[PDB]
């Protein structure tokens, strides 16, 4: 695929179909229902886990407890430091997981439409499928449904 | 010739994630959870107002430093504020005890109820009205800790005293007292009669016994002569029982623990803000839903978790 | 593919073939030893990591060194929260990667028979391929052999 | 005519999480999270535990008369105290750096008690009348066993000097205490001297305690406290006491015979009679997981502990 | 595809086209250059993600603060012990993604020459195409070129 | 003709690992972690460290006869103590918060050493008699340089008033001590009045010791003790001495000069004559790794300290 189409604003993944009636686009609900979970479970999950972090408190030490000082300051630090990295790694590693998931689902999604219709259809390579039959609206649909 | 292709969203939206092995990668849609941002000032805690002492100290609130007279009885609080170094503290100088000590307590602690434990009229063999230093001004004049009192002798005479009081109360009880260290043979003398002094306090668990150290010590606020003050908690039904010949510096007013919970001694420069709050850091409040936030470490309240990252976004679109 | 069968209880991954002799189940050894060693050097490894893991130990403090109990108390607790962070977070990792890893050897055994005939079979789509000459047992255990 | 790839299910219904999904059930799983425990305590790889019952450390080496139980125990595998023990300091006071005499105690799996003053070597002191109806022993006022409560001998208490050679090859516990009276006509009456001192003396230590004459509350009867002190006498080192009043003089001393892992755990199970690999304060374990989440404090050779409720390991395939 | 090419000395990933003319092996600098700058950016960010490590100080305790002392160290090996977790973990998460992604590259290459020549040409199985056409050098060039 | 798709390969031979790959061989590795170091103390880029040798931080600054390498040190960047130094107190006894006064020490980079109460000063007491056989120096009896043991003069030791007042812009760490004597005999012997105190205060200092007269083991041969006390003085603050006895006096005094990142190392290595920019116990370091594996205990621009003994990342393809 080259690229995204900006005329598809009803969902993240679709088709858009060119017939002898006419041509647009349409949002795939199914593939996109399971994204939005997929996601929304990724995000919530990231905050929960992240809510046994640890919670600084102010200790106060006089001029000769200095050693217990620097310690309580060590140790507080030190865990900030272990959560800061705990929580940039995450993000950084779910941000990854995240694009490729987004891919995956597309790969998949040309699969499902190399599949339904495999020798009724020859694949062009840059993401599209041509019929060797007129397919009207009902069945364009019928490929967006995945009754076929 | 008829056709279907797959495609995917795509838009003008600019804004950026990171991942592993790629920096600054444009995103149809992005998730913020970092709050950057808070409202500079010092917040009620869920409708409490928190105890700001001013220019106050811990130890000058509760010794009662005649310029700390704002915070006699203090109302319920939900956080305590003090600043880095406060100006009014042991007016007359010396130390405080196990200050820390009393202080972590204090972070428990939401409310006193400060009462009269031993009267000033009750001392009728030693003079309880002359306790004062100049090195404790109150409006141009020597005065002194208003919940301790400095005796010294009567008569050219110190009899030994002998009193108890018992915890009558359902509360805990936070008791004070001192010992004055004075600066040569003549001035003990010249103060409390009796060369050779102790101060001996006991409780149920307290066995103490002071003896004022007299050395040569350089002027602080005017003086050289020095306080210690001792603190403890005085259960119900215990009993604490002060004895001394001399440098006695008994407790008039003590405080009972009404109300323990979740506080904390925050410090900070600010002063109240007249606002409300459900997160109170020391440099301001926060009010936000996101996770995250990198505004101070130290906070009270329903906070979100800190980290020392500058920026925090969430990848939830496709590549755009 | 639709789903799982229930009719093969020797390996992981195989094939199900239908032939003018007979019809039934063979696991592929090849893939599945593969997927055998992964698996248990996964589980290995992921108890040997968590074997540098912090260990509490009852200290005790007396009534006026509570700020260093509460240092002490808050430090443990704040060790074992890392640590209950790493070994659940390391699972939910794991799983996701080795559900994509059954997946991965599926897709990646699918093509080793498309590619093993290329010419003298046509795809179907349901994960199946059908033969343009006639196959019969020794032909379908080369299949599952390797050389053909 | 045809031939297809496929995998394996089960009727098998068990469930693992994952980063973006949760709840999803697989063919086959490993759990590794135990979350059992057998309820009670028990010997440790064979050798059983110090169980102080109702008495505290402090009332076991000191001798509180009610503690007599453990007045020469064997060889143990950890220490199990209450949190809140009733036989303690039977006369009321305190035990100094008892927390950090505790955490000595936790690196030592067993004492030998011995005599090192015996009771009968006060000449001029006597050695038979220091008791108080704070420790009751068999209907009658007692002591602490392993100290003696020496007070004046016809009218007299002369100035005590006092050395004992630890000559042991053992590292030697010995513990002495001062007794702070109620008031000077107490303190003429019990050691006639109005102004009394305890210095002790090792080749570290140098200590210098005076009695601290106070009024305070009545703690099991008694206004009157006693205060304890303990040091470790190496090899070839010697202690010397001097003292013309309110000494609470060392009768036994502990030899350290074995040093090794234990702990003092705080539990209020009682013995067992079991054994285990692993303890916590709430019941032992038996397992071959990684992880556990019963307790953090344990002993023996144990799994990790973690806070979760589950983790479970996927394996096999979805279902 | 059996195995790596010990002839290709130029880059990561390539060609090996025979020919009329001759044959030879031809390195693409259009995925190596990708490929370079990930590990690069990826050796780079792991350097800098654990520039905020815990670091251990010497502290001196006596005899009788032996609770502290332990309590230190048991403070300073924890937090080790975590970053030491951290370090390790990390390299063989990564290790994974390398390989891998080196993998995804081959897999992208390959689907480009079999995109790019679709019907003029036949897929062999082995990581192999059949021109059913006379593609000479600079017809090469132009499936390198793209 | 025909056309095919590869990748490089190579006969690299070495390895990395993966999460469920051991010894997995590439054909490009990338080792990131330093296992190796020269074995020796070096300068921190270019400043020598205070290598103290068979001396203790106290014997050094308490000026025992043994430690006179150390008696004016330059600047230094981190200080080298050994386990377990052979000159340590030379006269018995202890340092009063001696781990806090070591915790201010490796904050200090630099002192300037000054007199601040001259031996020639002291003319109504012995100043030039405080010496020990505990303290030898080539040969014969000697004693701390930096602080002074006073005896009494003609049967007599009057009360001794000295102030010093620091009119330096440094704060000064000032040390002083007092002696424990073995007996009665001894105590009028060296002071001639048998009841004895040392006052000393300053703006935060208010301190009055007792001397304990007792009998100890012998150490150095000597049953006697010393405890020894320290404090900063501020600038324009006073330090005002009074007693009558067993005082140890200051003579020399230390001005902090400079302060900043430094640290107190224990190693057994003597100086390496070298320089580096990261320096552990047991060995220095120069390496453009991420990580190291040497010692947790560094001091300078390091890299990461982990345990692991291998930490290979791969770069390139399998092989
Ligand atoms: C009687 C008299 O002349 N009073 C005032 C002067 O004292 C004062 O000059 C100050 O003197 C200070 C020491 O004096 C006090 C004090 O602390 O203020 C005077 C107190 O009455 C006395 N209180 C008691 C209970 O005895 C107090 C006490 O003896 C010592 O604190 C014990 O250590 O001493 C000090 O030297 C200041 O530096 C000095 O300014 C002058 C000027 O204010 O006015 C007089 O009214
Ligand atoms: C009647 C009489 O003269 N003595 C005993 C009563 O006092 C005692 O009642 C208890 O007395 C307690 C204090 O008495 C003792 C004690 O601790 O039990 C008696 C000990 O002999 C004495 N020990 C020594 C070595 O002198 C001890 C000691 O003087 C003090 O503890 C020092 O602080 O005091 C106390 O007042 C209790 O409130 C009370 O129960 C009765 C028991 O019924 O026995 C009488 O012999
Ligand atoms: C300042 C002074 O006069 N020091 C004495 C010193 C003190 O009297 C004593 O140490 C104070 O506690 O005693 C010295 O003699 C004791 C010493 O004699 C040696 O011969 C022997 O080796 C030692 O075991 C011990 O008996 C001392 O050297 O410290 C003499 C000194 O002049
Ligand atoms: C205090 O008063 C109560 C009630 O009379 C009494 O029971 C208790 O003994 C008293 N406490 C002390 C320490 O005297
Ligand atoms: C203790 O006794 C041994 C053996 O008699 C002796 O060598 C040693 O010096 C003595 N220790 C002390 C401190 O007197
Ligand atoms: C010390 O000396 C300075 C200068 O003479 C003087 O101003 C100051 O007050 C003195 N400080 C003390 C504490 O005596």
């Amino acid at each position: 695929i080259e690229g995204g189409w900006q005329g598809m604003v009803d969902g993240w993944y679709g088709y858009h179909h060119s017939n002898e009636q006419g041509s647009g686009y349409a949002a795939d609900k199914e593939s996109t229902q399971k994204a939005i979970d997929g996601v929304t479970n990724k995000v919530n999950s990231i905050i929960d886990k992240m809510n046994t972090q640890f919670e600084a408190v102010g200790r106060e030490f006089n001029n000769l407890e200095r050693r217990i000082e620097n310690l309580n300051k060590k140790m507080e630090d030190g865990f900030l430091d272990v959560w800061t990295y705990n929580a940039e790694l995450l993000v950084l590693m779910e941000n990854e997981r995240t694009l490729d998931f987004h891919d995956s689902n597309v790969k998949n999604l040309y699969d499902k439409v190399r599949l339904q219709l495999r020798d009724n259809a020859k694949e062009l390579g840059n993401g599209c499928f041509e019929f060797y039959h007129r397919c009207d609206n009902e069945c364009m649909e019928s490929v967006r449904n995945g009754t076929y | 010739p008829d056709q279907i292709c797959i495609g995917y969203h795509a838009n003008n939206s600019t804004e950026q994630v990171d991942t592993i092995m790629e920096k600054n990668v444009t995103v149809t849609h992005a998730q913020d959870i970092l709050e950057k941002t808070h409202n500079g000032k010092l917040c009620d805690l869920d409708g409490v107002k928190p105890l700001i002492l001013r220019d106050c100290s811990v130890a000058g609130w509760l010794l009662g430093n005649p310029m700390c007279d704002e915070f006699l009885n203090v109302p319920e609080w939900s956080y305590i504020v003090e600043k880095i170094n406060p100006a009014n503290d042991l007016c007359y100088p010396g130390n405080f005890n196990d200050y820390e000590e009393l202080k972590h307590l204090l972070s428990r602690i939401n409310h006193f109820e400060k009462i009269q434990i031993i009267p000033k009229s009750s001392w009728s063999d030693h003079e309880a009205s002359a306790g004062v230093s100049s090195a404790c001004p109150y409006q141009g004049r020597s005065s002194f800790f208003r919940n301790v009192v400095w005796l010294i002798k009567k008569d050219n005479a110190y009899p030994t005293i002998k009193r108890s009081y018992n915890n009558t109360n359902q509360e805990d009880l936070l008791v004070l007292w001192g010992i004055h260290h004075p600066n040569d043979a003549a001035e003990q003398t010249r103060l409390y009669q009796n060369p050779t002094t102790y101060i001996s306090v006991g409780t149920s668990t307290l066995n103490q016994r002071l003896v004022p150290k007299i050395a040569t010590r350089s002027k602080v606020n005017g003086q050289s002569g020095r306080m210690e003050f001792f603190w403890t908690i005085l259960k119900p039904n215990d009993a604490i029982n002060f004895e001394s010949n001399g440098n006695f510096i008994a407790p008039e007013n003590a405080y009972k623990i009404v109300k323990k919970g979740d506080s904390t001694i925050m410090k900070s420069e600010l002063e109240y803000g007249n606002c409300n709050t459900k997160c109170q850091t020391p440099i301001g409040a926060i009010n936000s839903s996101m996770p995250f936030h990198n505004i101070h470490p130290l906070t009270i309240g329903e906070c979100p978790k800190y980290v020392k990252s500058s920026r925090l976004v969430l990848a939830t679109g496709l590549r755009n």
